[PDB]
């Protein structure tokens, strides 16, 4: 056949392009990072009505101080999850504080190109890349508040405000003209729910959608469905007004 | 049919493996180095092409010591020649701790040729993309040795590779016919000046810069050393003077 | 039978002003009833304005020393220059002498 | 499909092609190479070719000293020559310090070709392209030849031959023991028994021989040597002095 | 020795080793789990292909993980056992530590770990197995149903089938399973249960097979007899009209 | 590489299926007819031998019929070799349960632990299968007289009745046919024999062709006995039935 | 022809070509442009840093691998990352065992050596990025060129990454002027940052956008970024 | 380096074939002819000394070969892939039983270990199978004589009498007209000659055929005398005279 | 040291195991139970090594909890013991030995007969009428060997433990604070809760 590490005459990495093409087939996530702390919002996708909607956890708690929500195949990201927290909890062990939100990044991203049948270097033991990009939102006292993108290349991106799955290069786009410098934690929720709405196949309601947020005081929490389901209603009502 | 050339260890219906001669191309390809078997030791020569102005005159040194009495230049894939220099290194070093003396030229030859052949034996590697010319002074005398990607290697007289083999190997030729009662280690550095100065018409495009190493009994106590100041401008003198 | 253990002697004291520090130490290393050294420096400047002093075998007290000005190297390298806090520091070191629990490096160390 | 001739698998027709295209690789060199029983001497002639001026003549050798009682005449490659050379070399020593007695010719074959054969069934080695012919006066058997080829075959000889004109030497020999109805040169010396090793290689190639044009190496009762130029020299001026 | 990367992405996106893994489940004998307000029911057809078994020994469809977990499957017969085993292993070593039997969810969550490490574990094929797990918690009275497929996705379910026509009973339990008000007895619970199977099984009092599992680890295997009632009373409802 | 010769044994079809296991099962459905039938008092075990000759020696021969246990035995369909393989690795695991428990190994968990080594073979590795269909008889004190039957892709089943190996579809519809739950060994014998003499693909079912086993708890006694037939008691039971 | 002779390194072409590693070489030119250019007592970095959005930060490209040596990176990120930190436990070794500062010369080789393993073993592949390294050593300052292929050349000045052609040509132009500015880092930039500015063609380098680095006699490795480049622009 | 071959080189066809196994058993056909006869009191052994050429010394060529005191070995197919079978088979009936149980193994479980290596080819990573088929004639004393055939596959069936290789179909048929149950070994040894006259083009006599026996104990050949319980080796290769002078009986 | 006794009567085994846990010169617990249940018809009593002991007895209990949900059935008493002596005969030549004494008292379902195994840490298995280990032995056995009947009723068993408990109270040197007595009979296991004076 051909190599899992071969490179194309472009000078890319096959499989990690692969890759790429599973995680545009994903789940809707938007992150946005404010003064006032970083949002996560997902879309849920239920497959069946029968399908008990809480049960789908794709926004999941790193840390205290640092959580990611994911889009691509879910069930890649289990076992990055379990590295990033084990990552943050012995960091915390060895040095009595918490971890740097881009150092947390940076090792979660040092296993994405862990892959191959045997490369001279160390010994990847891991048939393919990730079928998976992370969210990865958090703050530490050094940095503030940060959002970062997590691909299965091993490279990450600092973003004010990103969106990856199916309605990316839509909500990207919507982003870019609805960001500024000066939001407040309330406008991001809203913003964060507007653009799911707009970009969802299914209708947005507190079942199929899931908010949450990380904010220096509180730490990360995940939004529970009578919160979110308040927050529609006043999105609704505001789109309404003009 | 035809895949014979797809795999290293594979032998082809005529008993040849296509994938060691491939490697020799990527040799041809690259840069003219020769040696010079003297009466008392070996000079090594070799040609540096000058990219531009930006690359730092007489400091990207090609030619090699192994222990300290052996020389090794190569032509084609440099990493791969400075490959077999490491391994060169360590397999010197492991003669020398066992048997207290410093590894005979005949010796480490093989050493190299082994190693070179192993890359022939399996499809789980590729060959050597470099001919090394290599030698110098040990117990009974001086030696001069070239290495094919195969793993084939024998003594020399004169030893020549890389894009202007032709050119040097004709000017080798004349000194062993004109120089029957054998070169002296100072004729042989001037000589082999000239002989990289008129391999260089293979490439005459871009400039270039040579540089000389020499392994003499006599002249640096048999021990490897490289041509520098007034010997290197005399030799290159001596060369620009002859190429006119 | 060999013994990996010596005793250099020395003796060093660290006191906490309200905003300052201070670690002292003796320049004399000795074995048994013989003077090695007159001026062997025992305190040192690890950076991250952190000082460092491991007393008892000298060897073990230098190797661990070394090891910490290394940990506060890499610290940097791979937390974005980030200034390593004495109390990080301490639980780091406490990590670099647990190590080796059961081959203990024989000193008394303070920052 | 197409790939039982890249691996030593079997073709449809019960073949391994690896084993016959290594076969073929074993007459590159275009040297050709005889051996003869004395009445108590071994001796190997080969073909020596030095194309290049430059070459240095001494240093071009396929005939190899594997311990002091056993000499090894290679037809195929340099490279997997000297792989071939060094192994038996390693295992005559080897041999020795383990069973306490100087390795036989006919074991150190069984050997070589038992470790030939190896490469004939595992697929991550490829067979070397090389025929090892060992020579000896073993101290059970006496003057003893035994070759062995890529496919790990191996047996002993009263005489034998190897290279591209290797049907011209084996007919020749086989006329003249036909002949003389013994199975070796009924002869004292080694001397006169190289002379008719030079003498009917000279019969069967059709081709007259300088000092430089042969490599001979002779086994003896304790020792293998090979000649120096100026011994063959005396060697030629024997034969010249009866023709 | 063997570490050949069997599961890789295709241009499109695509793990096709892990695809056709669910194709070896769509061929599978159909397995259905519908939960009510105080217990799980679990119901799986038997194949008709060859019939001269020995009903006693022939391995069963509903495996027992603990004494308050089941695990039914469809797919593999071969793959599903290494799953049942190493499952079982799981809980006893959970009980070992923590001196508590598994969560559904956590017996799921582990099951779900192994499918998916078999995706990217170099010289091995996924597993051609989906489960549904089905149980309570300890000392819970929450009634449980999760599912896994060979990707490594798991989620709980209302009502779920898996394997062959599952797409036909699927749509039965859609609109006959209201979440208002779930079947409140043990009894109509089976009945719903059978009812969804008969919609592909095709007259088989032989061919179906319930598993009903109640709270504090009381579960039972329905007899041919107490099925077959079912069977019975459905078919009078459709003739009854 | 080493990637271009790889069959990739342990793969799925575009359809679910698992391409080697289905042409394992491929290689068994030329194998000599091997039937098993549970009876209430035993259970019979009859095969035919694929390919004989007059100089073939039946006396000391065993392509079929093995001894796992005391208690256990199967028949073979397939390559011999392999299942030989298989044979020596149940036989040892039953001694394992013994030396751990101090009792004889139930029929299934023997069953179950051959059908998962089959099973890793399936999954992983990337060798071949076994080539090879089992039918194991055997009796344990907890679900008295069990037939099982294991194929290369490491499933399992039981039975009351089985055939494996040629012609299973004609010899599974004429056991189906003629079996009945109340049935005795001696009519088990003679169902076993009547299905083999009409599945068979030579002239005549002869004794030289036939290996037979039965599994019987011999009332005077109250402890199970295994039989293999020997080729006289064969050629006696083949008269009595009425094919001589 | 090339589509047989691709598959993998350990595949020589007929022409005597290794595509895999051309290929990896081919990851640099995609790669983001970056400059280095040395003095007789300093050597600098110029990077031009690439960003995805306007909502996404500017990737770093410069990375410190001791006291007195750095490197610039064009083509994988990633593999920038094993090498640099590959290449900080050489100079890491060298200090702790032989009390020595890792000469430049030196770390190149290793490097060389390193990406040379990638391209004659089945399974591996080449790196797929380009390395300018700098650092002043015993022998004064030096500026290093690392390719995949196992390249490692010692220059006066080079670029690396899209379009730099233009900054190469400008300081195999200026060569006799800037390796004269011995003891001002200032001019040294600027000349580096007039290079940079060579290969430009979309935008003009702006303060979160350009990043320098020098090492020299009296200053160790330390990289500017935003504010602190806004001087230069 | 290493052997990155980990996978099986023969695998099932559609057809349900062993590609590799069938191409083994096409390699044995090509190979010179060699049978087993078994008498009521021996077994004997032969083949053809097919000398590669008459300078090569066909004496210093073992087709037949000892394995233990009591079992010997013939092959047809590809010499060098029997020689490295019969090391390893001398070597098995050593490791596996006679290290652990204090005598020689007897015929058919020595044959069990012989198929097992050869079974193992034809499913181990990165192997071919062994392109030869061996006939193993040995005694043991609760078995008596007895005859074995060993196929590529690791498959093994005892005959009374079989022949393998070139003409083993017209040689097998020749067999079944003059095998009887109450054969002598010399019967026997007569039978073999006639059998392999008719697969032999050119010289047929001691010097071209290589022929052994199991038979009585031979205490001569034993090397030494005073224990009774040891009476000698039962395997016996007949000399060239030994062979002539059955052949002026022809 | 702890005191471990186990007495087979008609129809039951009753296992009497010490309260007491005690390190250096102190009695951290006056309640401590030294079973484990492996399956609802065997219970395994234990002393030895301070951690060895509930490390190996859990070890056990869960090899036997995985075995009964695998095959859907209970080992016999006898194939308990068996896979319990041959664990203790692997540790006793392993780096570290578990130091574990235990008493296995099962009604076998099949036989209709209850059964009383004793194995020590060397892996020395024994199936005896009424069995002992440590120091407990030397003062019990003499007694049972005297006032010992096989046809004795489970109420019986009792009254014979109640007479053993007493003597190791009067003459053992430690306060061993009490047993817990547990009955394994055809209806599985229960605890007498009234031993304290029975
Ligand atoms: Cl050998
Ligand atoms: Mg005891």
């Amino acid at each position: 056949d051909r190599g899992v590490s071969t490179f194309s005459p472009e000078g890319r990495l096959f499989q990690v392009e692969y890759s790429l093409e599973a995680i545009k087939l994903g789940s809707t996530a938007i992150g946005i990072a404010t003064k006032e702390g970083v949002v996560l919002g997902v879309e849920k996708r239920a497959t069946s009505p029968l399908l008990e909607s809480d049960s789908i956890e794709k926004i999941v708690e790193i840390d205290r101080h640092i959580g990611c929500a994911m889009s691509g195949l879910t069930a890649d990201a289990r076992s990055m999850i379990e590295h990033a927290r084990t990552a943050a909890v012995t960091h915390n062990l060895y040095y009595d504080e918490d971890i740097n939100v881009e150092s947390l990044t940076q090792s979660v991203c040092d296993l994405a190109l862990r892959f191959g049948e045997g490369a001279s270097g160390e010994e990847r033991l891991m048939s393919r890349p990730f079928g998976v990009a992370l969210l990865i939102a958090g703050h530490d006292a050094d940095d503030g508040y940060q959002l970062f993108h997590a691909e299965p290349s091993g490279t990450f991106y600092r973003y004010n405000a990103k969106a990856i799955g199916s309605g990316s290069e839509g909500a990207q786009a919507e982003l870019l003209n609805e960001w500024h410098s000066s939001l407040t934690l309330k406008e991001a929720e809203l913003l964060v729910l507007k653009i799911l709405k707009q970009v969802m196949e299914e209708k947005l309601d507190e079942n199929n959608a899931q908010l949450s947020c990380i904010t220096k005081q509180d730490g990360f929490k995940i939004y529970d469905n009578e919160k979110t389901a308040e927050l529609i209603k006043e999105l609704k009502e505001k789109e309404a007004a003009e | 049919g035809t895949g014979y050339d797809l795999s290293n260890s594979v032998f082809s219906p005529d008993g040849r493996n296509f994938q060691v001669e491939y490697a020799v191309k990527a040799v041809e390809n690259g840069t003219t180095s020769i040696g010079i078997k003297c009466n008392d030791g070996v000079v090594f020569a070799v040609e540096k092409l000058i990219t531009s102005k930006l690359l730092v005159p007489q400091k990207n040194v090609k030619i090699q010591v192994v222990d300290r009495h052996i020389g090794c230049v190569y032509s084609g894939l440099i990493p791969d020649g400075r490959h077999l220099v490491n391994r060169g290194r360590e397999e010197a070093a492991s003669f020398k701790k066992l048997y207290k003396t410093p590894i005979p030229i005949p010796a480490f030859a093989d050493r190299l040729g082994q190693y070179v052949q192993a890359h022939t034996l399996y499809n789980s590697v590729r060959p050597f993309g470099v001919s090394t010319i290599f030698g110098g002074v040990d117990k009974n005398g001086a030696h001069l040795y070239m290495l094919e990607p195969s793993g084939s290697y024998w003594g020399y007289k004169g030893a020549a590779t890389g894009k202007g083999r032709q050119s040097a190997k004709a000017e080798l030729e004349k000194l062993v016919d004109h120089h029957p009662e054998g070169l002296s280690a100072r004729e042989a550095v001037k000589q082999a000046a000239k002989i990289i100065y008129l391999a260089h018409e293979d490439n005459k495009e871009k400039d270039f810069e040579l540089e000389i190493s020499w392994c003499s009994l006599s002249e640096t106590n048999g021990l490897h050393k490289f041509v520098k100041g007034d010997l290197l401008q005399e030799a290159i003198d001596f060369a620009q003077k002859e190429i006119n | 039978q060999f013994n990996p253990y010596g005793d250099n002697g020395g003796t060093i004291l660290g006191i906490a002003g309200e905003d300052f520090a201070v670690l002292a130490g003796d320049t004399r290393n000795i074995t048994d009833y013989s003077i090695n050294s007159r001026y062997e420096p025992k305190v040192f400047d690890c950076g991250d304005n952190i000082v460092m002093s491991a007393n008892g075998f000298a060897a073990d007290g230098d190797a661990l020393v070394k090891r910490f000005k290394n940990s506060v190297k890499w610290y940097h390298f791979d937390h974005n220059d980030k200034k390593l806090s004495i109390n990080s520091a301490a639980r780091n070191i406490q990590h670099l002498l647990y190590g080796k629990r059961f081959f203990p490096y024989y000193v008394h160390t303070i920052i | 499909a197409g790939y039982d001739r890249h691996i030593t698998i079997f073709s449809p027709e019960g073949r391994l092609y690896q084993v016959e295209y290594a076969f073929k690789a074993t007459n590159q060199t275009n040297i050709n190479s005889l051996a003869v029983r004395g009445k108590d001497c071994t001796v190997v002639i080969s073909q020596k070719k030095v194309p290049d001026k430059l070459l240095d003549p001494t240093t071009v050798s396929y005939i190899f000293c594997i311990s002091r009682t056993i000499g090894m005449v290679v037809n195929g490659p340099i490279p997997d020559a000297r792989n071939a050379a060094l192994r038996a070399k390693a295992e005559a020593a080897e041999f020795r310090y383990k069973y306490g007695y100087d390795m036989p010719c006919d074991v150190l074959a069984k050997r070589m070709a038992n470790l030939s054969q190896i490469y004939t069934q595992r697929a991550y080695m490829r067979p070397l392209g090389v025929i090892l012919t060992f020579v000896s006066v073993d101290e059970e058997l006496g003057p003893s030849i035994y070759k062995t080829d890529p496919a790990g075959y191996y047996v002993g000889y009263k005489a034998t031959a190897t290279g591209p004109k290797q049907q011209e030497i084996t007919t020749n020999l086989e006329n003249h023991f036909k002949k003389s109805k013994i199975d070796h040169i009924n002869e004292e010396s080694w001397e006169k028994v190289v002379e008719f090793a030079i003498t009917h290689m000279i019969d069967a190639l059709g081709t007259e021989f300088s000092k430089n044009d042969l490599e001979v190496g002779v086994a003896t009762k304790d020792k293998f040597f090979t000649l120096s130029a100026e011994n063959i020299e005396e060697r030629l001026v024997a034969i010249a002095e009866q023709d | 020795g063997y570490d050949r990367a069997l599961s890789i992405f295709s241009p499109d996106g695509h793990i096709f080793q892990v695809e056709y893994a669910l194709e070896a489940v769509k061929r599978g004998t159909c397995a259905v789990g519908v939960k009510g307000k105080n217990c799980v029911v679990l119901g799986c057809e038997r194949r008709s292909t060859l019939k001269l078994q020995d009903t006693r020994i022939t391995p069963s469809k509903v495996s027992k993980i603990d004494s308050h977990v089941v695990l039914s499957f469809s797919g593999l017969n071969a793959d599903s056992r290494i799953l049942i085993e190493k499952a079982r292993v799981e809980a006893q070593s959970h009980r070992l530590t923590l001196e508590d039997p598994v969560t559904v969810e956590y017996l799921t969550r582990y099951v779900a770990g192994v499918q998916q490490r078999y995706t990217q574990s170099g010289g091995v094929r996924p597993f051609g197995v989906s489960t549904l797990i089905a149980g309570f918690d300890p000392r819970d009275d929450e009634p449980k149903l999760y599912q896994t497929e060979p990707s490594g996705i798991y989620s709980s379910w209302s009502a779920q089938t898996i394997g062959r026509n599952s797409k036909t009973v699927r749509e039965f339990l859609e609109k006959n399973y209201d979440r208002k008000e779930p079947p409140a007895t043990v009894e109509e619970c089976v009945k719903l249960t059978v009812r969804s199977l008969l919609e592909v099984v095709q007259t088989g009092a032989k061919n179906i097979e319930i598993t009903v599992v109640k709270p504090d680890s009381d579960i039972v295997a329905l007899s041919s007899e107490e099925i077959n009632q079912y069977v019975t009373q459905i078919e009078q409802e459709k003739q009854e009209q | 590489g080493s990637r271009r010769y790889d069959s990739r044994t342990t793969i799925f079809s575009p359809e679910g299926r698992l391409y080697q296991v289905e042409y394992a099962l491929e290689s068994i459905s030329h194998a000599g007819t091997a039937i098993g039938i549970m009876a209430s008092d035993g259970i019979v075990l009859a095969a035919e031998r694929k390919v004989t000759s007059t100089l073939l020696e039946q006396d000391t021969s065993t392509e079929k019929l093995y001894k796992l246990n005391d208690k256990i035995a199967v028949a073979v369909a397939g390559l011999t070799a392999d299942a030989e393989i298989l044979i020596n690795t149940a036989r040892i695991h039953a001694q394992n349960y013994l030396k751990t428990y101090n009792e004889d190994i139930p029929v299934e968990i023997l069953v179950r632990r051959l059908s998962d080594i089959k099973q890793g073979y399936t999954q992983h590795g990337g060798l071949r299968p076994f080539g090879v269909s089992f039918i194991y008889a055997g009796y344990d004190d907890r679900y008295g007289y069990q037939l099982y039957t294991s194929n290369p892709s490491g499933n399992y089943t039981g039975w009351k009745a089985i055939s494996v190996g040629a012609n299973t579809s004609a010899a599974q519809t004429l056991l189906q046919m003629d079996y009945k739950d109340d049935m005795k060994v001696d009519d088990a014998i003679e169902l076993a024999l009547k299905t083999l003499s009409k599945t068979t693909d030579s002239s005549a079912l002869t004794y030289d062709r036939l290996e037979f086993a039965t599994i019987r708890k011999g009332a005077n006694d109250g402890e199970v006995y295994q039989k293999i037939f020997k080729p006289q008691e064969i050629k006696d039971i083949l008269v009595k039935t009425g094919i001589t | 022809f090339r589509n047989n002779y691709d598959g993998d390194t350990v595949t020589f072409s007929p022409t005597g070509r290794l595509f895999q590693v051309e290929y990896a070489l081919e990851a640099i030119k995609q790669g983001s442009v970056t400059v280095g250019l040395r003095s007789n007592t300093h050597a600098v970095l110029v990077a031009l840093k690439r960003n995805a959005d306007e909502l996404s930060s500017y990737q770093k490209k410069i990375i410190k691998c001791d006291e007195h040596m750095g490197l610039s990176l064009a083509g994988l990120a990633p593999d920038a990352r094993v090498l640099s930190n590959y290449l900080r436990q050489q100079c890491n070794y060298s200090s702790l065992v032989f009390n020595r500062k890792l000469a430049v010369e030196r770390a190149g080789h290793l490097l060389c050596d390193k990406a040379q393993k990638n391209t004659q073993s089945y399974g591996g592949r080449p790196y797929g990025v380009g390395l300018l390294i700098i650092g002043y050593d015993k022998s004064g300052a030096h500026l290093l060129e690392f390719q995949p292929s196992g390249n490692v050349t010692e220059l006066y000045g080079t670029a690396i990454g899209a379009r730099s052609q233009g900054a190469k040509t400008y300081l195999e132009r200026t060569l006799d002027t800037f390796i004269k500015i011995d003891g001002n880092p200032d001019e040294l930039i600027k000349a580096g940052v007039e290079a940079i500015s060579q290969s430009l063609r979309d935008e003009s380098l702006t303060v979160d956008n350009l990043s320098i680095a020098i090492v020299g006699k009296d200053t160790p490795f330390t990289i500017y970024d935003g504010e602190a480049v806004a001087k230069y622009i | 380096m290493t052997d990155r071959y980990s996978f099986s080189l023969t695998t099932f066809s559609p057809s349900g074939k062993l590609g590799q196994i069938d191409y083994a058993l096409t390699a044995v056909k090509q190979g010179v002819t060699s049978l087993g006869i078994k008498a009521t009191n021996g077994v004997v052994i032969a083949t053809e000394k097919k000398s590669s050429s008459p300078l090569a010394m066909s004496e210093t060529l073992s087709k037949v070969s000892l394995l233990t005191p009591d079992i010997g070995a013939v092959y047809s197919g590809m010499g060098p892939d029997y020689r490295v079978l019969v090391d390893k088979s001398r070597k098995v009936a050593h490791t596996s039983y006679k290290r652990i149980y204090g005598e020689y193994p007897p015929t058919k479980l020595l044959v069990s270990e012989v198929a097992k290596i050869m079974q193992e080819a034809t499913q181990s990573g990165g192997v071919r199978p062994f392109g030869v088929s061996l006939l193993i004639a040995g005694h043991d004393e609760f078995n008596g004589f007895s005859l074995y055939q060993v196929d590529p596959s690791g498959s093994y069936f005892p005959w009374k009498a079989t022949a393998i290789g070139k003409g083993s179909v017209a040689a097998k048929t020749f067999l079944e007209k003059r095998w009887n149950d109450e054969l002598e070994l010399e019967d026997a040894i007569h039978i073999a000659l006639l059998t392999l006259k008719e697969s032999v083009e050119g010289e047929f006599n001691g010097d071209t055929i290589e022929l052994a026996i199991i038979g009585d104990e031979n205490p001569d050949l034993l090397g030494y005398t005073g224990i009774p319980t040891d009476k000698g080796p039962r395997f016996r290769k007949l000399t060239s005279q030994e062979i002539n002078d059955r052949l002026e009986a022809l | 040291m702890d005191i471990i006794l186990g007495i087979r009567v008609q129809d039951s085994v009753i296992l009497a195991s010490s309260k007491a846990v005690t390190r250096g010169i102190s009695v951290l617990k006056d309640s401590d139970d030294k079973t484990r249940q492996l399956s609802p018809h065997t219970l395994m009593s234990f002393a030895g090594e301070a951690g060895d002991t509930v490390q190996f007895a859990e070890y056990i209990q869960a090899n036997i909890q995985l075995y009964s949900i695998r095959e859907d059935y209970e080992l016999s008493p006898q194939a308990v013991s068996s896979f319990v002596r041959q664990e203790l005969a692997k540790s006793i030549r392993s780096r570290r030995p578990y130091q574990v004494n235990v008493l296995i008292g099962g009604y076998d379902k099949k036989k209709n007969k209850p059964e009383l195994y004793q194995i020590d840490y060397l892996g020395t298995k024994v199936e005896l009428p009424y069995g002992a280990h440590g120091y407990s032995g030397f003062y019990t056995f003499s007694l049972l060997d005297h006032h010992y009947r096989p046809d004795m009723t489970t109420e019986e068993g009792l009254d014979l433990l109640k007479l053993c408990v007493q003597e190791l109270e009067k003459r053992m040197p430690m306060d061993f604070k009490g047993v817990i007595v547990k009955i394994v009979d055809k209806d599985g296991i229960r605890q007498v809760d009234d031993f304290q004076a029975q």
